[PDB]
C-alpha cells in the first residue's frame, strides 16, 4: 500500500497492558505478595573501566578539594519530625503523607535520604516491619506519566504502559488486603515538575495515601511551602494536609560547622609530600595544611546571606582551594603525571569572580564601530526617551555625528575608512563598513534586543542591559566622551 | 503504647450503619436506596461538599455493613431479601472517561464467563437487560468532563450515564459524589461545626482505652479548624501534630494545639523580616518599590537604573554595581520580600526577561522606614 507518510524511527517499550485486577479471578485468589519472587524487588558499571598506565600525583590541596565534594550537623529538628512520623505510620501499618518543602541545597534530599537508612537499620532489627522504599524524581522522568510506569515496576516487578500501571497501583492500594502486602516508602522528589494540567497524578499519588488497606508512605519533597495553594486543587490540598515541614536556609555557624565537618580530619594536620613530584600523603617534607577560621566565617557569612545554600558554601571552599593549589602548582612546577595555607584572599577571589560583571568590559574592548553603534543608541535615548530606537534613526544618527565631528582627528582619520574602506574605488556606502556585524554581535551578545521586522529602517533596537553601566562603558572610551 | 494507636486513629486512611454528625444525610442516602432496590426503577443521585466532609466515608461506610462477582443481600424496610450488586469506581483513576462503562462491566461480570467489549450506553444497557440491583458509586464524578472540547462535548459521559441511570427496563442505581424532570437528587454535604467534630472525635476514640487529650483541647483544635467550610481532614492533622509535638519533647494539654498552630503557620510579619535587613538592603527595597511604583512592569535592569538615579540624586551612600544589586535582590527574596520571576515584554521586542515584584503590604514597610528617619526621599 502506498502511504501518506512514514514513521520510520519508531522505538516501542515491550510493555504489557493488562493492570493488575485481572491477574487473579478473585480478591481472594491474590497471594501473599510477599512471599513472591518478583515483588519487592526480589549492569552498566564496567564499561566504563579501564587500566591505569601512569600515577596521579595527588596534591596536598587534591584531599581538601575531593573532601570538599558533594559526594547530618544542622538537620535535627527536621530528622526527628520525619522519623518519627514515618516511624509511627510503619510500625502501625498506615498509610500517610509528609510535606517537605524549601530553597535548594538546604539538605531536603539528604535529610529524608538519612531517615530513610535508619528506618531501613530499624526494620533490619526487627523492630518494625519491612518495607520497600521507592525514589521517583520528577526531573528525572521523560513523561510526568512514567512514574506510574516506575512505582509499579518497583512494586510489582512487571512492566506496562502507564494507564494500566495507575490501574494496577489504584487496584493494588485499595483492594489488596494488609496482610498480604508490604509497606511503601515512596520519596517524591522536585514534585513541582510532576504537577501537569489536569493534576491527576498529584490527585492520584495524594489519594492513594487515604486508603486504609494502601500501607503507603510519600514523602515529597517541594521548592515553596505554597505550592497547594499556588498551583493544586482544594482536593489535593487537603490530602496533603495542614502540617508542613520548611527546611530553611542555613545560618552561617551551621555552614561553619558543615565546612569543619568535612575538614575534621585534613584541617591543621601534617602531610608528607615528596619535593620530586609534588605527591602529599596523609599521616620528603612535612607540610602542616591550614584553612583560616576567619576565611570560613566570611564565606559562610556570605553564603548565608545569599541563599544559605550549602553546595555554594562547598563550592566557594572548593574554588578557593582551587586557586591555592594552581597558584602552588605554578610556583613549584609540578604537573599532573612548611605550612600551606588556603587564605582569605582566595576565598575573596572565589567569591568575587561570582560577584564580577563582564558585561562593562566586554563593552569597553569592542570597536570603534560599536561602540558608536551604543553611543548613538543613547544618544537617540536622551534625545527622545522612548527607549526603543528604529535603526534608520540610529544610521542617520551615525551620520550626523560624524559630520558634526568632523574636526577631530580621530573622526577625521576614521571617516574614510567608515564610509569606504580607505579605498577610492569603493562608493560612499549608507552604512559604515561592519554595521550588519556590530549589529549581530551585539545581538548574539544579549545587550540588545531587535524585533523581528523586515524593513530595516523602521525595525526597532532595545537596550537589554541596564543603561548606567552602557554609560559607564562609553565614558571610559577616550573619543566618545570628548565628542 | 496508646500513644501510637491514638496517632493510628487520627490519619487520613483511617477508618471506623451511620457515621456521627452525618446519620440525617445517611437516612436521606439510605432513602433513596428504599425507593430503589424496592421497586426495581433506575434512578440516579448526586452528591456535593467542600472537601472532608463525609461524603466517601459514609458511602464506604454503607457499602460495607449493609450489602457473576460482588453479589449480596440487602433489607427493605419489610427487608426480605434482594440480590444486590454494589461497586465502587474512582473516575480519575481511569485511563480515559469513555472506558467507564467498560470498567462498571468489569466491575459487575464473572471472569470465567465471556468478556465482551464495550463502547458506550447501548452495549451496558443491552447487557443489565436480563438482569438484581446494580449499585454504582462514582468518586469524584466531575472529572468525568473532558476539560478540553467545548460545553456540548464535555458533558457527553456524564450526560450519558445519567439517561442510562433513569430509562426502564433496567435496574441501574447510580450514586455520584463531587466536591464543591430527570435530573439527580441533590444532599449537599455540609461542613462541620466544632461540635459535630468533637462528637466524631470522641466517637473515634472510644476504642481507646483511655483520652490522652483534655477534652478543652479538642474543643479549641475543632473550633480553629471549623471556621467556615471546614474539613476534618485538617483537624486530624492538627491532633495528629499536637501528638508528634507533645513526644518530641518528652495528658495533651491546651497550649500543645496552639504549639502547633505556631508551628506550621508561616507567620509571614513584615515588619521583623525589614528589620534583619541592613541600611543598605532597606535602601534597595526602597528604590525597588518606588520603580515599581512608577513603572508597574519594571526589569531588573530598569530598577537598578532607578536606583542608581534616585542615590546620586541624594549624594549619600556610594553607589554599588549591578551584580551586587542582583545579590541584594536575591538577599531581599531570601529574607521573604521580593519575588523574582521570569516573564515576556509587551513591547515590540518581546523577548523573556527577568521581572521584579513584591509581595510586602505597603503600611508596614513605610512605618518600618519613617521609623528610620534618617533617609527619608526614597519613601
Ligand atoms: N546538613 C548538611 N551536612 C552536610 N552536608 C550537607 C548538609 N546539607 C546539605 N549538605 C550538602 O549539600 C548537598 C545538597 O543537599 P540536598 O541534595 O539535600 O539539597 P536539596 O535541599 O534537596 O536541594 P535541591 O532542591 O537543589 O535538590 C548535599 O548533597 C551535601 O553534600
Ligand atoms: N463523620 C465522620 N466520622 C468519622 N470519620 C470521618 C467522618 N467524616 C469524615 N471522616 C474521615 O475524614 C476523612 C475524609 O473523609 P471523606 O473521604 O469522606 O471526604 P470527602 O468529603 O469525600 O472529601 P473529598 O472531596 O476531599 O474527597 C477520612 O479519614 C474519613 O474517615
Ligand atoms: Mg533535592
Ligand atoms: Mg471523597
Amino acid at each position: 500500500v502506498i502511504r501518506k507518510f512514514t514513521k520510520k524511527n519508531v522505538a516501542r517499550a515491550k510493555k504489557k497492558y493488562t493492570p493488575f485486577s485481572k491477574r487473579f479471578k478473585s480478591i481472594a485468589a491474590i497471594p501473599d505478595l510477599t512471599s513472591l519472587p518478583e515483588f519487592y524487588g526480589n549492569r552498566f558499571e564496567n564499561k566504563l573501566k579501564t587500566t591505569q598506565k601512569h600515577q596521579i600525583v595527588e596534591t596536598i590541596f587534591s584531599k581538601v578539594k575531593k573532601q570538599l565534594n558533594s559526594s547530618l550537623p544542622a538537620r535535627e529538628n527536621e530528622f526527628a519530625s520525619i522519623y518519627l512520623s514515618a516511624y509511627s505510620a510503619i510500625e502501625s501499618d498506615s498509610a500517610t503523607t509528609i510535606y517537605v518543602a524549601g530553597t535548594p541545597g538546604v539538605g531536603k534530599t539528604l535529610t529524608v535520604r538519612e531517615v530513610v537508612k535508619e528506618l531501613l537499620s530499624s526494620s533490619a532489627q526487627r523492630e518494625i516491619p519491612d518495607f520497600l522504599y521507592v525514589e521517583i524524581n520528577g526531573l528525572k522522568m521523560v513523561k510526568p506519566t512514567d512514574c506510574y510506569e516506575t512505582l509499579w515496576n518497583k512494586v510489582s516487578g512487571e512492566r506496562l504502559t502507564w494507564a494500566a500501571s495507575m490501574e494496577s497501583l489504584e487496584f493494588y492500594f485499595k483492594r489488596v488486603p494488609k496482610n498480604k502486602k508490604k509497606t511503601i516508602v515512596v520519596l517524591l522528589d522536585e514534585l513541582d515538575a510532576m504537577v501537569t494540567k489536569s493534576q491527576d497524578i498529584m490527585y492520584n499519588f495524594f489519594n492513594w495515601t487515604t486508603y486504609e488497606n494502601a500501607k503507603l508512605i510519600v514523602i515529597a519533597v517541594a521548592n515553596t511551602m505554597d505550592l497547594p495553594e499556588r498551583q493544586l486543587g482544594n482536593k489535593i490540598t487537603s490530602r496533603i494536609g495542614f502540617t508542613r515541614i520548611m527546611f530553611t536556609g542555613y545560618t552561617h555557624e551551621e555552614l561553619k560547622n558543615i565546612i569543619d565537618l568535612r575538614l575534621k580530619g585534613l584541617n591543621d594536620s601534617f602531610f608528607y609530600v615528596d619535593t620530586k613530584t609534588g605527591n602529599a600523603i596523609l599521616i620528603v617534607r612535612k607540610v602542616r595544611l591550614r584553612m583560616s577560621a576567619d576565611a570560613i566565617e566570611i564565606a559562610s557569612r556570605k553564603v548565608a546571606s545569599v541563599s544559605g545554600d550549602a553546595r555554594r558554601a562547598l563550592k566557594v571552599c572548593k574554588r578557593a582551594a582551587e586557586i591555592a593549589e594552581k597558584h602552588y602548582m605554578a610556583k613549584h612546577g609540578y604537573g599532573y603525571d612548611g605550612v600551606q595555607t588556603v587564605h582569605i584572599t582566595h576565598v575573596m577571589k572565589a567569591l568575587n569572580e561570582t560577584l564580577n560583571s563582564h558585561v562593562i568590559t566586554f563593552m569597553t574592548r569592542l570597536s570603534f564601530t560599536a561602540k558608536l553603534f551604543i553611543y548613538a543608541l543613547l544618544n537617540l535615548m536622551k534625545k527622545n526617551g522612548s527607549q526603543e530606537q528604529e535603526l534608520g534613526d540610529i544610521v542617520d544618527e551615525i551620520k550626523l555625528l560624524i559630520e558634526v565631528n568632523g574636526s577631530n582627528k580621530f573622526v577625521m582619520e576614521i571617516a574614510k575608512t567608515l564610509f569606504q574602506q580607505g579605498s577610492d574605488n569603493i562608493s560612499e556606502q549608507l552604512r559604515i563598513i561592519s554595521w550588519d556585524f556590530v549589529l549581530n554581535q551585539l545581538l548574539d551578545a544579549g545587550i540588545l534586543f531587535k524585533q523581528t521586522m523586515k524593513n530595516d529602517r523602521i525595525c526597532c533596537v532595545k537596550l537589554n542591559i541596564s543603561v548606567e553601566e552602557a554609560k559607564r562603558a562609553m565614558n571610559e572610551d577616550e573619543t566618545l566622551r570628548n565628542l | 503504647s496508646i500513644f501510637l494507636r491514638t496517632k493510628a486513629l487520627l490519619q487520613k486512611s483511617s477508618e471506623l450503619g451511620a457515621l456521627p454528625a452525618r446519620t440525617a444525610e445517611y437516612e436521606q442516602v439510605m432513602n433513596f436506596l428504599a425507593k430503589a432496590i424496592s421497586e426495581h426503577r433506575s434512578d440516579s443521585l448526586y452528591i456535593t461538599g467542600p472537601p472532608g466532609t463525609g461524603k466517601t466515608a459514609q458511602l464506604d461506610m454503607i457499602i460495607r455493613q449493609k450489602f457473576l462477582q460482588n453479589l449480596s443481600w440487602f433489607e427493605l424496610p419489610d427487608g426480605r431479601l434482594e440480590s444486590v450488586a454494589v461497586t465502587s469506581i474512582n473516575c480519575i483513576s481511569l485511563g480515559e472517561p469513555s472506558s467507564i462503562f467498560q470498567k462498571i462491566f468489569d466491575s459487575f461480570q464473572d471472569l470465567n464467563g465471556p468478556t465482551l467489549q464495550i463502547k458506550n450506553m447501548q452495549h451496558l444497557q443491552k447487557f443489565l437487560e436480563p438482569y438484581t440491583t446494580f449499585v454504582v458509586v462514582l468518586d469524584e464524578m466531575d472529572r468525568l468532563l473532558h476539560a478540553n472540547t467545548s460545553e456540548t462535548q464535555s458533558v457527553r459521559t456524564i450526560l450519558e450515564l445519567f439517561l442510562l441511570a433513569k430509562l426502564p427496563t433496567v435496574s441501574f442505581v447510580l450514586i455520584g459524589m463531587a466536591n464543591s424532570g430527570l435530573l439527580p437528587q441533590t444532599i449537599v454535604f455540609q461542613p462541620y461545626t466544632a461540635e459535630q467534630m468533637y462528637e466524631i472525635v470522641i466517637q473515634k476514640m472510644s476504642s481507646l482505652p483511655t483520652i490522652i487529650f483534655q477534652p478543652m483541647a479538642i474543643k479549641f483544635a475543632a473550633k480553629k479548624c471549623a471556621g467556615n467550610t471546614g474539613d476534618l481532614r485538617k483537624l486530624f492533622d492538627v491532633l495528629r501534630g499536637s501528638i508528634e509535638i507533645y513526644e518530641l519533647e518528652k495528658k495533651i494539654g491546651l497550649n500543645y494545639i496552639a504549639k502547633v498552630f505556631s508551628k506550621f503557620v508561616n507567620n509571614n510579619s513584615t515588619r521583623t523580616r525589614i528589620a534583619k535587613l541592613n541600611i543598605q538592603q532597606k535602601l534597595i527595597l526602597c528604590t525597588i518599590i518606588q520603580s515599581l511604583k512608577l513603572n508597574s512592569d519594571a526589569t531588573i535592569d530598569e530598577s537598578f537604573d532607578h536606583y542608581i538615579k534616585a542615590i546620586t540624586k541624594t549624594d549619600t551612600l556610594a553607589p554599588l554595581q549591578r551584580n551586587e544589586f542582583l545579590e541584594i535582590c536575591t538577599i531581599l527574596e531570601t529574607c521573604g520580600l521580593v519575588s523574582i520571576k521570569k516573564t515576556k515584554c509587551k513591547g515590540k521586542t518581546k523577548r523573556f526577561v527577568d521581572k521584579i515584584d513584591v509581595d510586602l503590604d505597603m503600611r508596614e514597610f513605610y512605618d518600618e522606614m519613617t521609623k528610620i528617619s534618617i533617609l527619608k526621599p526614597f519613601l
